DNA sequence: ATCGAGAATCCCGGTGCCGAGGCCGCTCAATTGGTCGTAGACAGCTCTAGCACCGCTTAAACGCACGTACGCGCTGTCCCCCGCGTTTTAACCGCCAAGGGGATTACTCCCTAGTCTCCAGGCACGTGTCAGATATATACATCCGAT
DNA sequence: ATCGGATGTATATATCTGACACGTGCCTGGAGACTAGGGAGTAATCCCCTTGGCGGTTAAAACGCGGGGGACAGCGCGTACGTGCGTTTAAGCGGTGCTAGAGCTGTCTACGACCAATTGAGCGGCCTCGGCACCGGGATTCTCGAT
């Protein structure tokens, strides 16, 4: 059997538990903690995942590229306040003119 | 050498930027910015490596310079 | 949810609502908007391009595709009313 | 040899869009957000143990450190996914 | 002959550069760049080709990111035209 | 004999000399406490405070509120307006990335 | 057995002339009246936060008493940190 | 036994060697913890904060008090570029501010 | 119970720089906030270099390294320098 | 414009106090000083990816002209905000009281580090299909005089 | 305001190539089944510091009233930067080829975790006195309405 198919997720909690023991996180690591951590990076994954693939199907593209996952990232309010310094290679800009700017 | 940093490229970027007039003065001035951008992240990223006694810089080496910075960049990690 | 979400908007003439807040409606809404005369699934405009009967919209005639109101979209956003009302109760043309 | 989280990247990419792929570019920066998310839960975990002077990051010490972490609703739904799973977990 | 006013294909250009996601400093000039100054810090050094690709995608990104304080900078004073100032308050109030 | 009077901003920079070279909370102790206690009590019912945590929660409120104005003045000194304003407000914090 | 009933605007406990020497030792010499609330709204926006994530820490001790260590913490992942509180 | 020497005295350091050492071992920052590690960041730790105190033991001459109160330490660092370059992003409790006035803001 | 802090020894640093001043309690609660502050950056980044290397043992030359990130110029080759110093003496 | 009041500031000096420097117990954590296992320093090898350099194309940078719309210095004028006198209200201080809960000690048992044995997961690396990049012609979307 | 022209754009259709999705073999790390000892959950006791409350003083807040100086609208005009052409150069590409050095491998020894016995160093408390704060009175600075 498999810890992951015990929690029903699909990320791995055998290597989170793991890699929560190999750096030097803490000199222990309960057993529900990569359970919950793994459970926690899912979720997230799936919530970018969701709108990254709807700013793709918005556009006429059927795989997600950089674009995408920047356009889903600075749509969404709480990711874009998660993620505000990050920087995405190949991301762009959000399209954005300031209305001053504009004829007449 | 920092005048190959064109002056149509400095305005792709202001364009990028959303700006759509620019006073000339600014190309001489954003060179400036720009180099002392430059230097902090290649003396961080060259520390790393130097410490990891390698003479190639890696990719990791400046995504660490960036994350320490706070300027995290993904893709490259 | 997106009621225009396959259709296609012609917006003529004079818009109190600007261009772009019109535009905005309409992909809020999922639809398409255009200026051709002839493709449209629906026509947009205040009053005057049907009081006028101007020769952009009499293209929409001899195409019948049916005209509403600049602010029928209002309702379209702000409602529950099924297209049909959206599209008869608003009406601006007398063709459709 | 070199591990990554692309496969269950792709589990997940499967179970929200099941026509979608997803481009190379893409699946590294997965890996790096991944990354940079664990990175910081752990993080804050670990500190959250040392002020407590507790010697284990338990499933509380997670579950306070996502709590810190993100913002409104992605924190929200975030405890109640951990919820979920550390209970369908234990059985 | 045909003529765009002043600031119109500026705004043409705005919509292009941000719609594309292509990195917009020529590639060798801005690795010719990065060589100069990592010369000083240390001699003899090489790089990935990568590595110049991540330092590239990190100063386009913050350049970008500052020229839109900027912008905003200009725009509080009244002015569309973006000058040095702008640049020296941005960066100030970042601290930088 | 007409009372004398300081012509206008004349009293406002002394008070800037003043209020620059002296160190005192200056915020009232007792209604920033209040309004620290109407906002816990929408996260958990029935907090209790170290009184020091009240301290450190009005040094970090002073320190943050100068420093915003500070980044205000520059923005309405660049504008140039001798009046702060509140989009100097949205301006400084907009670019300092806290909106 | 008691409580205190709910506290009620004290953001306007908040005086004009306290907001008046905040912006004098900020080096502001004219203010416009229009200021003070969004000034308020600002300090409500950043005491909420602080606070959030001090309760956290003091909900996570299973403590009730809000220490200066849990608001340290807060402010110190703000990257605000303090000195003088610490130790 | 030999007398006992502490690690401190034999790097010439006032700064604890040993309760660093603890430190380094106890806060997990790694699995191991080399011997020269603590005397180095020991002497670091040193010169920062003597660094500090020299110059805010000007600043309190300056001011004319014998006492280093909160009010020297703002002062000292915000007069010294590296030290507030390393400490943008912290405030002091009782610190106040530079005395700074805009130019523009002054009297004909 | 039992507290510790660096207090006695930002003390004894204190009459060595200026040997006549004296130092009040909340500047020195504020010194043993900033001492634990830069202890925590420098082993937070010296544990980082050690991870990205592999190396399971923080040594000198990671805290060296640590230092050259975090300190700015000539701050920094004092500090290496003393840092340095202090071990070479020390190895005696 | 340079010159008298006058108002606030900065500056002596007697008081008197409580916060800082010092001194003493003494508990414990740092050191001294013995194993021993392994992290990692070092040597050797190997192969890949960074650097060098070459010739040709053609995209992009450059330099030039020109005109227009912008920046901005100037004036008016309107009203807001500052400075100052009065009223009032609540912040502040001292001191009083109860008891919530923060800190501590002590048990005991749950669980998680740890070892060993097993096997399926997930990686490296083949490979063929088709998403989308690159035209290429096309049908708009929107700008600019000219009316 | 409409309207025509133009011209820049986004749109169908066609290919075609190289990136990604899937299939394979395998090897190593997770996971099953133990063991055992110490981390932390729970009880119980203490006392401290917090929260509530009361009465009195007087500092600050709120308020009202001028009035002058600042915000900001309008606007005249000098110029500096946008749009566009003809020019030229250096970036790019795809080539080759070399070799430094990143990477993996194998050995062995230097050191750092470990334990334990031991003792001075740093902390917790009690002081006591002098650096500072506090008026009280004083001289100096700077401002303003005269000129």
């Amino acid at each position: 059997k498999t810890r992951s198919s015990r929690a029903g997720l699909q990320f791995p909690v055998g290597r989170v538990h793991r890699l929560l023991r190999k750096g030097n996180y803490s000199e222990r690591v309960g057993a529900g903690a990569p359970v919950y951590l793994a459970a926690v990076l899912e979720y997230l994954t799936a919530e970018i995942l969701e709108l990254a693939g709807n700013a793709a199907r918005d556009n006429k593209k059927t795989r997600i590229i950089p674009r995408h996952l920047q356009l889903a990232i600075r749509n969404d309010e709480e990711l874009n306040k998660l993620l505000g310094r990050v920087t995405i290679a190949q991301g762009g800009v959000l399209p954005n003119i300031q209305a001053v700017l504009l004829p007449k | 050498n920092i005048q190959g940093i064109t002056k149509p490229a400095i305005r792709r970027l202001a364009r990028r930027g959303g700006v759509k007039r620019i006073s000339g003065l600014i190309y001489e001035e954003t060179r400036g910015v720009l180099k002392v951008f430059l230097e902090n992240v290649i003396r961080d990223a060259v520390t790393y490596t130097e410490h990891a006694k390698r003479k190639t810089v890696t990719a990791m080496d400046v995504v660490y310079a960036l994350k320490r910075q706070g300027r995290t960049l993904y893709g490259f990690g | 949810d997106k009621p225009l979400s396959n259709m296609k908007i012609l917006t003529l003439g004079k818009l109190s609502r600007n261009k772009d807040e019109v535009k905005a409606m309409i992909e809020k809404l999922g639809g398409k908007l255009t200026g051709t005369a002839n493709k449209a699934s629906l026509c947009i405009s205040t009053k005057k391009e049907v009081e006028k009967m101007n020769k952009k919209m009499e293209e929409v005639k001899e195409a019948n595709i049916r005209v509403v109101s600049e602010d029928f979209l209002q309702d379209v956003s702000a409602s529950t009313k099924s297209l049909q009302e959206l599209f008869l109760a608003h009406i601006l043309s007398p063709w459709g | 040899r070199k591990e990554s989280y692309s496969i269950y990247v792709y589990k997940v990419l499967k179970q929200v869009h099941p026509d979608t792929g997803i481009s190379s570019k893409a699946m590294g920066i997965m890996n790096s957000f991944v990354n940079d998310i664990f990175e910081r839960i752990a993080g804050e975990a670990s500190r959250l143990a040392h002020y407590n002077k507790r010697s284990t990051i338990t499933s509380r010490e997670i579950q306070t450190a996502v709590r810190l972490l993100l913002p409104g609703e992605l924190a929200k739904h975030a405890v109640s996914e951990g919820t979920k799973a550390v209970t369908k977990y234990t059985s | 002959p045909h003529r765009y006013r002043p600031g119109t294909v500026a705004l043409r250009e705005i919509r292009r550069y941000q719609k594309s996601t292509e990195l917009l400093i020529r590639k060798l000039p801005f690795q010719r760049l990065v060589r100069e100054i990592a010369q000083d810090f240390k001699t003899d050094l090489r790089f990935q080709s990568s590595a110049v690709m991540a330092l590239q995608e990190a100063c386009e990104a913050y350049l970008v990111g500052l020229f839109e304080d900027t912008n905003l900078c200009a725009i509080h004073a009244k002015r569309v035209t973006i000058m040095p100032k702008d640049i020296q308050l941005a960066r100030r109030i970042r601290g930088e």
